[PDB]
């Protein structure tokens, strides 16, 4: 059936080439480019004493959770730089952290292969482990809450999982990646999510159906980062091959490539602005590069980190970008 | 979550007495803890505040010097050392949980209190109405006014609403003006602005019958408005 | 492996049964969303220092 | 600041105090990455020292060791090998009696050792090499020659010389002056590997301090 | 022109000393990778040499160009106090750095479990305390157009032994122990490529300790030889003006050479200057 699979791939790529009526690069020639994004670090969040691997913004656009290898999960009041909580993780080898859209839970995980859910709002004043989601046989690289009771986690066991937090059970398993799955991105309607993995492919998953709707293969190296466009009809990846690609769900094709000659290091994190015209990618060359998502031009550079920028996020109100990094510092930019 | 105050009883005027509240079932060391007293027929009056870790301590000017608040975190006990107990120190003393981070809910839990009987620029919170008679199923609004604007430059208005039910400890209803407390049914609403505030009950039950208190948490000499008792 | 091969073939068949719109229409939709929300983009169009909560 | 903002700032300061205390207590731990290939004697030396990552805590002669057994991560190491970028030493386990086995076990061990020595995140990370099952290797070397694994041996067929050649093949993968490989031969029964790890870690710390001063 | 050429030479010396020490302090303050206990001692040495270069060397350079103390007599006492304080603190900073290196090389367990910035602060405070203990007696109880340190006898032993000879002995002993430990480690690592690298590392140890102790000695030993002998040579020892000036300014040039030895030769400092 290998010949049938190869024929199906060939005819699918022929169908994709059929839809290539006009590249996104051509359409946006006659539109005004953003001049030059020059953002400035507004807050610097200090208190992580090791490498920060993940941060997530709260939906209130003021609280953010960060995960670092010092075994502490810190929730920051990014307006005042106050530390709302310092959550000591049972396993210090955290690789991902999520903040619930409600704000009542944070999740984290890593080399322990467990998604630990933390109840931020308990009757007692402590943040305690609400649930430990065991069942992944590889490290957890990403996790995102659907709501207070559902969280989707990607793993190094090449499979993503949808969890019922209350019962601690894998509601759905998202198999189909051949390499380590490195990132997740929920669509704004949370009816479907993309996941980029180490097979240099990003697969579009239906949360309810539990099956891969589409597979996107433009990258050459391991995809470390993925993020939907704000409207949910597109997403952008970030891989080790020093390029970001914008894939459209409906067009089922890569629309734009965000690469520059002097950039050779991999991309650890990608995110969009509120309008989505800016693609903010964090690179291993210690800085975050802002790209005009409609023209693939480096609008700006977020220099200011002294190590690999591992994580970055944009607030839901789009006011600020926070970039974590391996230098143990979180910086809010605006 | 429990807070069991201990002490009280008859004390001769000018004497001394130690008030202890044994916290149970919560992370007592991470909570700022208060003493709030209430004279046998008067409203609530905040006595003292010891922060989490004993870092910051405040007293009411009517007890400052005579009173000393302390906490025993390993033993989860909050103390009030009272000296020179005047006749106006005759009140039920409630120990109050309070935790302060962004979005927290201070004053959410109160202890059962102890009756202490003494033998023979503060913001003025003035909820002027009192003894409001209401009927079940009706919607009542409870007024509150502040001498100074409780609204802070940060956007937060530090007005609290409590429910002294008959024979029961106060219970937080609305912690920061228009913020509904946990476990409080969403028939209470917080409204108002600046210096004037109103607490609305959409459809009051027999559970809602009690005395409703304002409290400001803007400047630290926390003050209450004499309770607007709701009666059937 | 027959099972893995048939699962791959079925997955590719599911990939094939996708109604792919034109990429020009997709880019038009993306540009339209970017322009219809450019004003609601504090990063692209910096807000004044009064409206900035990080100042 | 408001009163509640004052108390929130005080809580944040207490949190920073606790974070500082924890980081101070954590910087005094010697972080060891236990690494190897399956049937190699990783489990034996762990049992001597005494999910997805197993962490072994043991204090030996006033020095605290955090030994990270990551053998349950059957995934791409390079996606998490950077989490151990700051380990004092990598403890690499090799089954000496793996030249005559296939899963070639010893060639796989050499390939893993090379990929770990020349990993970018481990440029200056020394390695405490353990040549495990030396009794089994001695039993198998008088019957099975060291030619199943190494065809270009062209040497004798005794236990000592064959094991020295194996250790030399492993050490030849270093290709760096700023790290050392502390090869030790273990028989899965000697209660000394803790001392060997301690001595190698002591030597690594001393050599690092000498390097800082320009004395190395 | 003798005023002008001397002024330019000493001014370039002072400017280079200020620039080098200030750049070391700025590198440690800015770069967070350069904030180590050892780096704390190195940057405290840079601070001490900066104090020397900004307080002593301008007034000393004016006193050298004009060949007389044109300032006041209370300013002369202040100059002597700052000179002795800051130079003693620089020498004892060398000793503190040597002691820290000795503890790091011979005591890895202490280096991991007990060595904290508190120890760097204790060492720095100790060096400054010894500087004060040497420089205060002239102000308290052991004391025209010339500003000279107290040429006493008891204070001469006190100020030369307490500021250089005890430091010299301590640094010699500590770096001899350090050399023994470095050699022992290199022999432990002691096929031909390994031994060639061992010989190279031994050459590196010899050259590094040579730079350290030779710069220290060449800068300061002439000064303390002259400072121990002349207060005892009532007439048997006359000091040529040019020579004695060269000795004094060798001692001062130690504060120019200290950042080079301890910072501008350190690879971490070079990388951090590159980052800046
Ligand atoms: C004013 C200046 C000259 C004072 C500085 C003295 C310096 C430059 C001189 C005096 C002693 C000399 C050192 C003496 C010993 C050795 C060890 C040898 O294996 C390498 C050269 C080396 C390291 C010399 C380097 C230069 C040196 C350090
Ligand atoms: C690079 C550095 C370390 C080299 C050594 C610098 C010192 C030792 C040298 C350089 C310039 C020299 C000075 C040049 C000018 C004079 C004026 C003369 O009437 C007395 C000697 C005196 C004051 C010299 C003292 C020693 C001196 C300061
Ligand atoms: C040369 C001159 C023309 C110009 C000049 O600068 N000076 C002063 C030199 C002082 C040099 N100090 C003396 C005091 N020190 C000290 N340190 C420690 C212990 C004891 N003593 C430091 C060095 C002259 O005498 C004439």
């Amino acid at each position: 059936l290998r010949q049938e699979a190869e024929q199906l791939k060939n005819q699918i790529r022929d169908a994709r080439k059929a839809c290539a009526d006009a590249t996104l690069s051509q359409i946006t020639n006659n539109i005004d480019p953003v001049g030059r994004i020059q953002m400035r670090t507004r807050r610097t969040l200090r208190g992580h004493l090791a490498k920060i691997y993940a941060m997530h913004w709260g939906t209130d656009s003021r609280l953010l959770v960060s995960a670092s290898q010092d075994g502490k999960l810190i929730i920051w009041d990014s307006y005042t730089t106050n530390k709302v909580h310092a959550i000591p993780l049972r396993s210090s080898w955290v690789m991902t952290c999520a903040y619930a859209p409600s704000g009542n839970y944070v999740a984290c995980g890593g080399l322990d292969n467990i998604c630990s859910i933390y109840n931020l709002k308990t009757r007692e004043g402590n943040v305690r482990v609400s649930r430990e989601l065991a069942g992944h046989t590889g490290y957890l690289s990403c996790c995102r809450f659907l709501d207070d009771n559902q969280i989707v986690t990607s793993s190094g066991d090449t499979t993503c999982a949808l969890w019922d937090i209350e019962t601690g059970q894998q509601t759905t398993t998202f198999t189909g990646h051949t390499g380590d799955v490195m990132s997740l991105s929920l669509a704004p309607d949370t009816r479907l999510f993309v996941s980029g993995a180490c097979d240099a492919s990003a697969k579009l998953w239906d949360v309810r159906e539990g099956m891969c709707r589409q597979t996107f293969t433009g990258h050459e190296s391991d995809i470390n980062a993925i993020c939907f466009f704000p409207n949910g009809n597109a997403f952008a990846t970030g891989s080790d091959d020093a390029t970001c690609r914008l894939f459209d769900l409906r067009a089922d094709q890569e629309l734009m490539t965000y690469s520059h000659d002097n950039i050779i290091c991999g991309i650890t994190s990608v995110s969009f602005s509120k309008s989505g015209r800016l693609l903010l990618a964090g690179y291993d060359d210690f800085n975050c590069n802002v790209w005009d998502a409609l023209k693939a031009d480096r609008a700006g550079v977020l220099a200011g980190h002294d190590n690999r920028v591992s994580c970055l996020g944009v607030t839901d109100d789009g006011m600020a970008v926070a970039t974590g990094s391996w230098d143990s510092f979180l910086k809010i930019w605006n | 979550v429990q807070l069991v105050e201990s002490g009280g009883g008859l004390v001769q005027p000018g004497g001394s007495r130690k008030l202890s509240c044994s916290a149970s079932g919560f992370a007592f060391s991470s909570f700022g803890m208060h003493w709030v007293r209430q004279a046998p027929e008067k409203g609530l009056e905040w006595v003292a505040y010891i922060s989490s870790g004993s870092g910051t301590i405040y007293y009411a000017d009517t007890v400052k010097g005579r009173f000393t608040i302390s906490r025993d975190d390993p033993k989860n006990t909050l103390f009030l050392q009272m000296t020179s107990l005047r006749s106006e120190d005759t009140a039920m003393y409630y120990c109050v949980r309070s935790i302060y981070y962004y979005g927290s809910s201070p004053f959410d839990f109160w202890g059962q209190g102890t009756t202490l009987t003494v033998s023979s620029s503060d913001i003025v919170m003035t909820q002027a109405t009192s003894s409001v008679p209401v009927t079940p199923g009706e919607s009542v609004s409870i007024s509150c006014r502040s001498s100074k604007s409780l609204l802070h430059s940060n956007g937060n208005t530090y007005l609290y609403w409590f429910l002294q039910r008959p024979g029961q400890s106060p219970q937080l209803l609305i912690y920061r003006m228009s913020n509904l407390a946990s476990g409080v049914p969403d028939r209470f609403s917080g409204s108002g602005s600046g210096t004037a505030f109103t607490l609305t009950i959409s459809r009051l039950e027999a559970e809602d019958v009690g005395v409703y208190y304002c409290m400001q948490h803007l400047e630290y000499p926390l003050t209450f408005g004499a309770g607007t008792k709701l009666e059937l | 492996s027959i099972a893995q091969a048939r699962k791959l073939v079925e997955q590719l068949k599911m990939e094939a049964n996708i109604d792919r719109i034109k990429v020009s229409k997709a880019a038009a939709d993306l540009m339209a969303y970017c322009e219809a929300h450019a004003k609601e983009d504090p990063l692209l169009t910096p807000v004044p220092a009064s409206e900035n909560p990080f100042r | 600041l408001s009163a509640e903002e004052r108390a929130a700032l005080e809580r944040s300061k207490a949190i920073e105090k606790n974070l500082k205390e924890d980081g101070i207590s954590a910087a005094k731990d010697v972080k060891l990455l236990l690494l190897g290939a399956g049937e190699s004697g990783k489990n034996t030396i762990v049992k001597q020292m005494k999910t997805g990552i197993v962490e072994t805590h043991f204090t030996f002669k006033n020095l605290h060791f955090r030994l990270f057994d990551v053998g349950a991560q059957r995934s791409e190491r390079k996606k998490w090998i950077h989490c151990f970028e700051d380990v004092t030493a990598i403890i690499f386990c090799v089954a000496l009696s793996g030249y005559d086995q296939v899963l070639n076990r010893m060639h796989a061990s050499l390939k893993l050792f090379d990929s770990i020595c020349n990993n970018k995140f481990f440029i200056d990370t020394s390695i405490i090499l353990f040549l495990n099952k030396k009794d089994l290797f001695g039993e198998k070397i008088k019957k099975s020659p060291l030619t199943i694994c190494f065809p270009e041996y062209t040497g004798p067929n005794t236990y000592e010389d064959a094991a020295a050649y194996i250790q030399a093949q492993f050490e030849s993968k270093n290709r760096s002056p700023n790290k050392e490989i502390y090869c030790h031969m273990t028989c899965s029964t000697d209660t000394n590997n803790i001392q060997v790890v301690f001595d190698a870690v002591t030597d690594i710390i001393i050599a690092n301090n000498l390097r800082g001063c320009g004395l190395y | 022109s003798y005023q002008v050429i001397t002024s330019l030479l000493l001014g370039t010396l002072i400017f280079c000393a200020v620039l080098g020490n200030a750049c070391v302090v700025a590198a440690i303050a800015l770069e967070r990778s350069l904030q180590n206990v050892a780096n704390y001692l190195i940057g405290s040495l840079a601070v001490t040499d900066l104090m020397v270069s900004v307080l002593v060397l301008p007034m000393a350079a004016l006193y050298q160009v004009l060949n007389k103390w044109t300032l006041g007599q209370v300013t002369c006492d202040l100059f002597i106090a700052l000179d002795v304080l800051c130079c003693t603190s620089s020498i004892w900073h060398l000793c503190a750095i040597a002691l820290d290196r000795y503890w790091a090389i011979t005591d890895p367990i202490d280096y991991v479990n007990k060595r904290t910035p508190r120890r760097a602060a204790a060492l720095i405070s100790l060096t400054w305390l010894i500087g004060f203990l040497i420089s205060i007696p002239p102000m308290l109880g052991w004391r025209p157009d010339a500003c000279t340190i107290s040429k006493d006898h008891g204070y001469t032993i006190y100020s030369t032994f307490g500021a250089f000879y005890i430091p010299l002995l301590l640094m010699l002993v500590l770096y001899g122990r350090i050399f023994r430990a470095a050699r022992f480690r290199i022999r432990k690592t002691v096929a031909e490529a390994k031994r060639k690298m061992a010989l190279a590392r031994e050459r590196k140890t010899v050259k590094t300790l040579g730079i350290i102790m030779g710069t220290f000695i060449l800068c300061w030993l002439p000064f303390f030889i002259v400072a121990l002998v002349l207060p005892f040579c009532e007439s048997s020892c006359h000091m040529p003006t040019l020579l004695g000036a060269i000795i004094n300014w060798l001692g001062y040039s130690n504060s120019l050479l200290n950042p080079v030895i301890y910072a501008y030769f350190n690879k971490d400092f070079q990388n951090a200057f590159k980052k800046i």
